[PDB]
C-alpha cells in the first residue's frame, strides 16, 4: 500500500531492482518499469522516439528469451532468436556507467556524456557497428569512444 | 515467497508449451523421414541384388539417443571418423573426419542406431557403388531413429509439467488461504484490543 | 473508482465499524451498487433517454483474483483488462482478446461490421493463442501464422488520431478479405493511413451510404477502391 | 451411472461412448497436423464412429421455434438405449454423419437421411 500510494503522484518513476544490484552492472534502473511524461513527439523529437522504444522492445522482448534458455538449451533456440540475446547483452550491459561521486567504491575518475551522444551511442550499437568486441569491455564506461580504448586495453 | 512459485508456474508453463510444439514438429518431420527411407529401400535392395564409425544426434534434448552408442562404441574398442558435434564434444573429452550440419532429411565397422518407429532404439554393428550404399542406408536408418528417439524425448518431457503446475497452484492456494486468515486474524486482534 | 474503496475504508474504520477480509467492510457491494445500477435504456413510459458508464479498477501486477477487481466483475455486463507486458508488444492501448468479452455484444452494431468479424476472430483467436509456441518451426498453417501477423499489425493506432466508424469498417473488410495480406509487416502503419486519404480524392459516395443505410454497400463496386489503390501504392 | 441403478445393459451403453470417445479426444492433435488416410484402421475407425456420435448430440428443441422453424422432437428413455447401442455396433454408419443435426429420434434420422 506504500508504494502504491507513492505511485500515483510522481511525473517519472525510475525503478531499481535488486537483481540488477547483484548483477554488478551499476545503477541499477530497470528500463521496463522506469517511465515518463517527456516521452512524447512534441518534447523529445523524432531522434528520440524511435530509438527509445526499440531499445525498450528489444530489452522487453530478451527477458523470456533467456529465461527459456534457462531449460531448452543455448542452440536449440534458432539463430535468429539468438542474435536478440547476442544484441541485448551489449545493450544492457553499455547501460552501465562510472559515476564521479563513487571515486571512493570504483577508485576511477569517472567521465561524462551529453545527451547527444547517448541517442548517437544507441543508434550505433543497433547499426552493428561492435558485434565483435567483447561484452565485459562495456561493464561501467562512459562515452561510447571509450568502449574501443578498453578493447584496446584489453 | 510467493512470487518465486509464480514465477516458476509461468516458467513452467511456457517451457512445457514450448516442449509441446516441439513434440508436435517432430512428429510431423517423423513421418516424412520415415516415407522418405521407405520410399529409398527398394533402391538400396535392387542395387545390393544386383577404424570404426560413429554418429550421434546434432543437439541437446534427444534423450538417451548420444550416450547408448558412444558408450559402446568406445568399451567394444578399448577392450580389444565422427559425425555430429556431440560426438566430436565426446573425444574433446578424453582423447581419440568432422563432416557435421548436414541438412535434415539429407541427401546423397560402423556403429549406429538402428531403424524402429515405436519407442526403442537398437545399437548395431555391422566397390564405391556398395560402399555408398551402405554408408547411405545406414545413415538414412540413423537420421529417422534420431527423430523417433527426439519424439520420445519430447513424449516424456511434456508431462511432468503438468503435476508441477498443479502441486505449485495448490501450494499458491494454501499460501494465499494462510496469508488472508494470518491478516484477519491480526486484524480482529488488534480490533478487540481497541 | 477503486479510490472509493480507500476513502470508504478510512471512515470507516474511524468509525469503527467491524473490519472485513481485507479491511473492506462488506457494504462494498451495496455501496458500489447503489450506484452503477442506475445506467440504463430508459422506455417510452417515462422517457426515451440513454446512458452508459465505464468504470475504472486499480490492480496490483495483475491479481485480478484480487477482493475489489472480482467484486467489481460480477455488477458489470463485461471486461476490458489492460495487460502490462503486452504493453511493450506495440499494440496500444493494451486491450487482450483473451481476457476480454462483451456479453451485450453481436447487436450494438453497424451491420456492415457483423457480416465480417467473424473471419477476423477466425484469425485472431487462433493466432493469440498458436504463436507463443509454434511461431519457431519453419503450407495452411504457415499462413494462419503470417496472416495473424498482420492482422495484429494492423490493429494497432497511434497517439490520438480517432477514426469514424465507417473507415473502419472499410479497413476490416480491407484486411478480411484477403486483399492486404501483400504489404509487408513493417509498412502496413503506412498503408492504413494512405488508405484513408486515398478513399476521399477516390469518392464520397460508400461513405454517403454507410452513414445513411448503416449497412455494407454493394461489395461488388466495393472492391473497385481496392483494386485501383492496389495498382498504385508505393 | 451405476449397474444396480440403470441396468446392465444401460450401465455398458453409457460407459463406453465415453470409452471410445477418449480415441478420438487424444488422436485429434495429429489428425489436425497429418492426413488420416495413412493411419491405420483403428484411426480411421474410430474418426468414423466418432464422426457420428459427435453430431448425434444435437437436437431440436420446443423454445428454437421463434428462430428456427421447427417442430420440435423428444427422445424417449427406453428408446435411448436401444438407439446408442445400434449406433455403437455400426449399424447406422453408413449414413451421412452431418445429417445427424438436430433432432430428437433415430428414426426421424432415417426419415432425414
Amino acid at each position: 500500500p506504500a508504494p502504491a500510494t507513492t505511485f500515483s503522484h510522481l511525473d517519472a518513476t525510475t525503478n531499481l531492482e535488486r537483481k540488477l544490484a547483484e548483477m554488478g552492472i551499476y545503477p541499477a534502473v530497470d528500463p521496463l518499469a522506469s517511465t515518463s511524461r517527456a516521452l512524447a513527439p512534441e518534447i523529445v523529437g523524432e531522434e528520440h522516439y524511435q530509438v527509445a522504444r526499440k531499445v525498450q522492445q528489444t530489452l522487453q522482448r530478451y527477458k523470456e528469451l533467456q529465461d527459456i534458455i534457462a531449460i531448452l538449451g543455448m542452440d536449440e533456440l534458432s539463430d535468429e532468436d539468438k542474435l536478440v540475446v547476442h544484441r541485448a547483452r551489449r545493450i544492457q550491459f553499455f547501460l552501465s556507467q562510472n559515476f564521479h561521486v563513487a571515486e571512493q567504491f570504483t577508485g576511477q575518475p569517472g567521465s561524462y556524456v551529453p545527451v547527444k551522444e547517448t541517442v548517437r551511442g544507441f543508434k550505433e550499437i543497433l547499426e552493428g557497428k561492435y558485434d565483435h568486441l567483447p561484452e565485459d569491455a562495456f561493464r561501467l564506461v562512459g562515452r561510447i569512444e571509450e568502449v574501443v580504448e578498453k578493447a584496446k586495453a584489453m | 515467497s510467493l512470487r518465486d512459485i509464480k514465477t516458476r508456474i509461468n516458467a513452467t508453463k511456457k517451457t512445457s508449451q514450448i516442449t509441446k510444439a516441439m513434440e508436435m514438429v517432430s512428429t510431423s518431420k517423423l513421418n516424412r523421414a520415415e516415407q522418405n527411407a521407405k520410399s529409398f529401400v527398394p533402391y538400396m535392395e535392387k542395387i545390393q541384388e544386383v577404424g570404426y564409425l560413429v554418429i550421434t544426434s546434432d543437439r541437446g534434448l534427444a534423450g538417451a539417443y548420444n550416450s547408448n552408442v558412444l558408450r559402446l562404441v568406445y568399451q567394444t574398442i578399448q577392450k580389444r571418423i565422427v559425425i555430429g558435434r556431440v560426438g566430436l564434444s565426446f573425444f574433446r573429452k578424453r582423447n581419440m573426419l568432422d563432416i557435421t550440419r548436414l541438412p535434415d532429411q539429407p541427401s546423397f565397422y560402423m556403429y549406429y542406431n538402428h531403424y524402429v518407429s515405436a519407442i526403442q532404439q537398437e545399437v548395431t554393428e555391422r566397390l564405391p557403388q556398395y560402399a555408398e550404399s551402405l554408408i547411405y542406408g545406414a545413415l538414412l536408418d540413423a537420421k529417422a531413429s534420431e527423430h523417433a528417439a527426439r519424439m520420445t524425448a519430447m513424449k516424456n518431457a511434456t508431462d511432468n509439467a503438468n503435476e508441477l503446475i498443479r502441486t505449485l497452484t495448490l501450494s499458491y492456494n494454501r499460501a494465499r488461504q494462510a496469508a488472508i486468515t494470518q491478516e484477519i486474524t491480526e486484524i480482529v486482534a488488534g480490533a478487540n484490543a481497541l | 473508482l477503486s479510490k472509493q474503496a480507500a476513502a470508504y475504508r478510512e471512515l470507516s474504520l474511524l468509525l469503527r465499524r467491524p473490519p472485513g477480509r481485507e479491511a473492506y467492510p462488506g457494504d462494498i457491494f451495496y455501496l458500489h451498487s447503489r450506484l452503477l445500477e442506475r445506467a440504463a435504456k430508459l422506455s417510452d413510459a417515462k422517457g426515451g433517454g440513454s446512458l452508459t458508464a465505464l468504470p475504472f479498477v486499480e490492480t496490483q501486477a495483475g491479481d485480478i483474483s484480487a477482493y475489489i477487481p472480482t467484486n467489481v466483475i460480477s455488477i458489470t455486463d463485461g471486461q476490458i483488462f489492460l495487460q502490462s507486458d503486452l504493453f511493450f508488444s506495440g499494440v496500444r492501448p493494451a486491450i487482450n482478446a483473451g481476457l476480454s468479452v462483451s456479453r451485450v455484444g453481436g447487436a450494438a452494431q453497424i451491420k456492415a461490421m457483423k457480416k465480417v468479424a467473424g473471419t477476423l476472430r477466425l484469425d485472431l483467436a487462433a493466432y493469440r493463442e498458436l504463436e507463443a509456441f509454434a511461431q519457431f518451426g519453419s503450407k495452411a498453417t504457415q499462413a494462419k501464422l503470417a496472416r495473424g501477423a498482420r492482422t495484429v499489425e494492423v490493429l494497432k493506432q497511434d497517439l490520438h488520431q480517432p477514426i469514424p466508424v465507417e473507415k473502419q469498417v472499410l479497413i476490416i473488410y480491407a484486411l478480411t478479405r484477403g486483399f492486404l495480406d501483400d504489404i509487408p509487416v513493417e509498412d502496413v502503419r503506412r498503408f492504413e493511413k494512405e488508405f484513408y486519404l486515398f478513399l476521399d480524392q477516390n469518392g464520397q459516395h460508400l461513405l454517403e451510404h454507410i452513414r445513411t443505410t448503416k449497412d455494407l454497400p454493394n461489395e461488388d463496386d466495393l472492391n473497385k477502391a481496392i483494386e485501383a489503390f492496389k495498382k498504385t501504392f508505393v | 451411472l451405476a449397474p444396480e441403478i440403470v441396468g446392465e445393459e444401460h450401465y455398458q451403453v453409457a460407459r463406453k461412448v465415453q470409452q471410445t470417445l477418449q480415441r478420438y479426444k487424444e488422436l485429434q492433435d495429429i489428425i489436425a497436423i497429418l492426413g488420416m488416410d495413412e493411419l491405420s484402421d483403428e484411426d480411421k475407425l474410430v474418426v468414423h464412429r466418432a464422426r457420428r456420435i459427435q453430431f448425434f448430440l444435437s437436437q431440436n428443441f420446443h423454445v428454437a421455434e421463434q428462430f428456427t422453424g421447427q417442430p420440435g422432437s423428444y427422445v424417449p428413455v427406453k428408446e435411448t438405449v436401444r438407439g446408442f447401442k445400434e449406433i455403437l455396433e455400426g449399424k447406422y454408419d453408413h449414413l451421412p454423419e452431418d445429417a445427424f443435426r438436430l433432432v430428437g429420434r433415430i428414426e426421424e434420422v432415417v426419415e432425414k437421411a
